[PDB]
């Protein structure tokens, strides 16, 4: 009924307001609708930077470890495919 | 009687032969030497074959052949670098005057071989008596050139030169000794200038000499700029370059002398513009920049371009800790430009990677319509060994040439920067030299 | 052309400079591409 | 050509045809050509993956270029091998190799909270017995406080495991005092001066065991491949050699219009007008114009 | 070698120290007469202290001019090397064919015989082998690509154990 979905976004560093504004206009648009998004802070410092997005449902993992590791293995994709 | 391609045959016909003797291939590089021979490269290079070759080595044709390899101007890093075998194990078997002119071809060669030098350094500091100016002034220039900073030798060797009078070639040598150590003393280095008073026996000394004024930071001397200006032609084009990027460094407004090094290194480019380096192409930059004094316009322009090709590639293959230092100075001329939050300061830091005129990247550079700073983060490579630790010549070289195109620039080193404890004094120490370089930022 | 200046001469024949040429021409431009289309995929836990 | 960034990257390269370029690019620039504006763009990951590919395009033609000192007598020209693959390195972009594996040490275990996945996350750049035994010190460690130890560096634990392993790091020959002063410091430049000369002799004498090894390996290598060859009857070394390459020159020549297919074929060239070149006067060599 | 070289009529050799080629300087204030003698060859010239250092303004840079590459010369040369040993130990062998006759033919056991006569083309087909030569330039392509392969680090060309396991040391030592 009400559009409230619960999440728990997991970050390396403690929030900057600034970030946090950026974060939830981020976080926004992979709910459903204009849903309200009430989010749980959590520090995870094996994330090197960006955030992971815990939805009861779904996960979305912007962080940069992940990033690099999808990296890391495109490379190695392409090299050992040429 | 009087036959100079027979002998050439006849050394030829020595160093071509099944078993030549250390001895033999030693006499035939300082007959090599002796008659100036530099067109013959196969010459020099059967007798380098030999000299590798060679298994039976004494005292004497070790520093014959080192001698000879030195002055004649011949480098093979494989051969000579393999000659530190008999230096090492012949070390204690060497005179002083011996061991001087092994330990400064080997060191002036490049090997890297700190058994050899620590060895050296440790027989010249514990009998400093037994040697003489010139001979600790070889042991300086071969262990500074080794890649060893033995302060040791320095500090016993600035004594030495404090305590007796040196010849000009002598104090040129140990001045490039020092200015490659990066050692801005002025106890030493007043002594080796109060010794360039006699004149120059050569002019690569007074050039060598204003090099070495030019990196460490002091003023030209006028007999040494008198030399220069005096025999200018005496030089190649990479050591007029030198000289005259080390007196522009120093500080000298003499138009005279830098007319007479440009125009002996001036048409070695209209002839061959690919025969000096990148690197002697921007000394040259600097030095018509500084100097003010003009070239030709093709000449000009093409320095103006491998400047630019110089400074790219010193960032392409910059250290590690120089960029995390130009990150850390990055993100305090961020926060010290109004950004309290980690975006903010990202973007920002992003935004003042501008390019230069020439072509080249500058890390921070901000622009206030017509205003521009370039906050110039200098790493503890580039500042002086000694412990006021202040940043080198090419600093303020690299902090003129960017003046010319309009940048005001300010210079953080690397101690005073991470001295800091906390981002925010650093972004205070970093706008003050912004406010004391330019004052409308 | 009997003859060959010692710059060509100096250089050693059969390296792989030019197979790391090949692949870094072949891999810059395509991990570029994948740089600037990177969107990380939404993963349900279940 | 060259894409501009690799020129940068040959700029202080000795290597031949890196200079020829170099130079032609020079010239170019004489002839009044602009240089390109180098690029403010990349990541850090694509811009460390293109620095790894042109420090690679460095090295590949300077690894060819020195000679390897094979059935040599004395420490000398060990070290000859070892300054000129220093050099090569230092002309490719690298730092020292003690720093540049130290940055191997930082970045891969940047985010590690416990020693044992410093231990497992920096498997691949320690020796094998070196992981063993600090892993062994490591068990004891955790078997005496019954805790895992932390990588904080201010914890008892992490005390007691570190002087366990500054001890098993002094018995298999590393004067990690010397090592540890060397990379901390000292207030005055004399005591320095001091450190530095005994690291630097732990040093020389740690990258020519190590070139030393890389020479025995290689020799063993060749001797092994010798005594193989040697055992055959010369038909079969004959026909399995010029089997070995015709399939060369076939993977060569199937790939047409790629530059190291040219390069290879261009090269084979050269090879035959080095035989025809001693071939023509044997006793002089190979013609040189000069 | 670097830009400036401070090496000259200073502290120069004086005579020569083999019988094949003499030498023999005359010194004086700044200039000295050097006469070289080999053979029926003799030169007399006068050299300046400036001369010799104007002559190393410009470098002689002597590279090898190589069939392959300086790294496969090296190996070949090692491998020639270990042929010239085998061929040691091949030339110490006894000489069979003094035995080629019908006596030793006739005396002989015959299972004895066909041993002696394989032990013989034994040695041909060892001594035929080990005088190719030409084949060992394809052995140090055999080695090659390998050892190009370890250089090819990405930590670094001259990386070994030793010195990553000294500064893997400085790493645990220090904290974090």
């Amino acid at each position: 009924h009400k559009k409230e979905v619960y999440c728990t976004v997991i970050t390396a560093e403690p929030l900057d307001k600034l970030e946090r504004v950026e974060l939830t206009k981020k976080a926004e648009k992979f709910v459903d609708a204009g849903f309200k998004l009430v989010m749980q802070e959590k520090i995870d410092k094996k994330l090197l930077g960006g955030f992971v997005i815990e939805f009861s449902d779904r996960r979305v993992d912007m962080s940069t470890a992940k990033k690099v590791e999808e990296f890391n293995n495109f490379v190695n994709k392409l090299v050992l495919s040429i | 009687e009087n036959d100079v391609p027979a002998i050439l045959k006849e050394i030829d016909s020595l160093v071509s032969r099944e078993a030549v003797s250390a001895k033999e291939v030693s006499d035939a590089a300082v007959a090599l030497t002796y008659l100036q021979v530099k067109a013959n490269r196969r010459l020099w290079g059967k007798v380098l074959e030999k000299a590798g070759a060679a298994q039976d080595y004494d005292a004497a044709s070790l520093t014959n052949l080192l001698w000879a390899i030195n002055t004649g101007g011949v480098e093979h890093f494989k051969t000579v670098a393999e000659l530190a075998g008999p230096a090492v194990s012949l070390l204690p078997s060497l005179s002083p005057v011996q061991l001087s002119i092994v330990v400064e071809a080997l060191g002036g060669a490049g090997v890297k071989n700190y058994e050899l030098y620590n060895k050296a350094s440790a027989v010249v500091v514990s009998k400093i008596g037994e040697f003489k100016p010139a001979e600790i002034a070889r042991v300086l220039y071969g262990v500074a050139f080794g890649g060893v900073n033995d302060v040791a030798l320095a500090k016993a060797a600035g004594k030495v030169f404090a305590s007796t009078e040196v010849d000009s070639r002598t104090a040129a040598q140990a001045l490039y000794a020092l200015a490659k150590l990066g050692r801005a003393d002025k106890a030493t280095v007043d002594a080796l200038l109060k010794s360039f008073k006699k004149g120059t026996e050569s002019a690569s000394d007074a050039a060598a000499a204003s090099f070495a004024l030019g990196s460490l930071s002091f003023k030209a001397e006028k007999a040494i700029v008198d030399a220069l200006k005096a025999s200018a032609g005496d030089l190649a084009p990479a050591q007029a370059v030198e000289a005259a990027y080390g007196l522009a460094l120093s500080g000298a407004t003499d138009a005279e002398a830098f007319k007479a090094l440009f125009g002996v290194v001036a048409p070695a480019i209209e002839k061959a513009p690919d025969a000096l380096e990148v690197s002697s192409l921007a000394q040259l930059h600097v030095a018509s920049t500084i100097s003010g004094a003009k070239l030709p316009a093709a000449v000009g322009s093409f320095v103006a371009k491998a400047f630019g090709l110089a400074a790219d590639a010193a960032r392409l293959k910059r250290s590690s800790a120089e960029s995390a230092l130009v990150a850390d100075v990055a993100a305090a001329t961020a926060v010290a430009f109004g950004a309290q939050y980690r975006p903010e300061v990202a973007s920002a830091v992003a935004s003042y990677v501008k390019t230069a005129p020439d072509g080249s990247v500058l890390d921070i550079a901000i622009t206030k319509g017509d205003a521009k700073v370039l906050v110039q983060a200098v790493p503890s490579s580039l500042l002086t060994s000694t412990t006021p630790a202040k940043p080198l010549g090419h600093v303020a070289a690299y902090s003129k040439v960017r003046e010319a195109q309009g940048y005001a620039v300010a210079v953080v080193p690397a101690n005073e920067f991470e001295a800091l404890p906390d981002q925010k004094a650093k972004a205070q120490y970093v706008l003050a030299a912004i406010k004391k370089v330019a004052p409308s930022f | 052309a009997d003859a060959k200046a010692l710059d060509e001469l100096r250089k050693p024949k059969f390296s792989s400079k030019y197979l790391i040429q090949h692949v870094s021409q072949k891999l810059i431009p395509a991990v570029k591409e994948w740089e600037k289309s990177y969107q990380p995929p939404v993963i349900h836990l279940g | 050509a060259v894409s501009k960034k690799e020129v940068l990257y040959f700029l202080s390269s000795k290597d031949a045809e890196s200079s020829t370029a170099v130079k032609s690019y020079l010239k170019s620039l004489y002839a009044g050509a602009q240089v390109e504006a180098t690029e403010t763009d990349a990541s850090e990951l694509i811009a460390q993956l293109e620095k790894k590919y042109l420090s690679a395009q460095v090295v590949e033609p300077g690894v060819h270029n020195i000679a390897l000192p094979l059935g040599e007598s004395g420490s000398a020209p060990v070290k000859r091998y070892a300054a000129e693959l220093f050099n090569l390195g230092a002309q490719a972009g690298f730092e020292c190799p003690f720093i540049e594996v130290s940055k191997k040490f930082g970045q891969e275990t940047a985010t590690s909270e416990t020693v044992k996945d410093v231990l497992n996350k920096t498997k691949s750049y320690v020796s094998a017995d070196y992981n063993a035994a600090l892993n062994e010190v490591l068990s004891s460690v955790e078997a005496e406080i019954n805790g895992p130890v932390l990588f904080d560096g201010k914890t008892e634990g992490f005390k007691k495991f570190a002087a366990k392993a500054k001890a098993v790091a002094v018995s298999r020959g590393l004067p990690a005092d010397t090592i540890l002063a060397y990379c901390a410091g000292s207030a005055n430049e004399d005591a320095a001066d001091k450190v530095s000369k005994e690291f630097f002799t732990w040093f020389e004498s740690a990258y020519t065991a190590d070139a030393a090894a890389e020479v025995k390996a290689i020799e063993a290598e060749a001797a092994s491949i010798l005594d193989r060859h040697l055992a055959k009857p010369v038909a079969q070394i004959r026909k399995e050699q010029a089997s070995a390459y015709a399939s060369l020159l076939k993977r060569a020549e199937t790939a047409k219009g790629a530059k190291w297919a040219e390069k290879y074929l261009e090269d084979v060239k050269a090879v035959q007008w080095f035989d025809a070149s001693v071939a023509e006067a044997p006793a002089s060599g190979p013609k040189v114009a000069a | 070698l670097t830009t400036f070289t401070f090496s000259g009529l200073q502290d120069a050799p004086v005579a020569a120290l083999s019988g094949s080629i003499k030498l023999n300087v005359a010194a004086k204030a700044g200039k000295a007469e050097v006469t070289v003698a080999a053979g029926a060859a003799k030169a007399a010239t006068q050299v300046s202290a400036a001369a010799l250092r104007k002559l190393s303004g410009s470098k002689i840079s002597l590279a090898e001019v190589a069939r392959i590459s300086v790294l496969h010369s090296s190996i070949q040369n090692y491998l020639l090397s270990l042929s010239n040993e085998r061929y040691q130990l091949l030339s110490q062998w006894p000489d069979f064919t003094t035995m080629y006759g019908k006596d030793f033919y006739y005396r002989a056991h015959p299972e004895d015989l066909k041993k002696f006569y394989d032990a013989a083309d034994e040695y041909y087909k060892l001594y035929e082998t080990v005088t190719e030569f030409d084949s060992l330039s394809a052995l140090a392509s055999q080695v090659v690509p390998n050892y190009a392969a370890r250089r090819r680090s990405t930590v670094h060309p001259a990386i070994g154990s030793t010195v990553a396991d000294g500064a893997f040391t400085n790493f645990l030592l220090s904290k974090q």
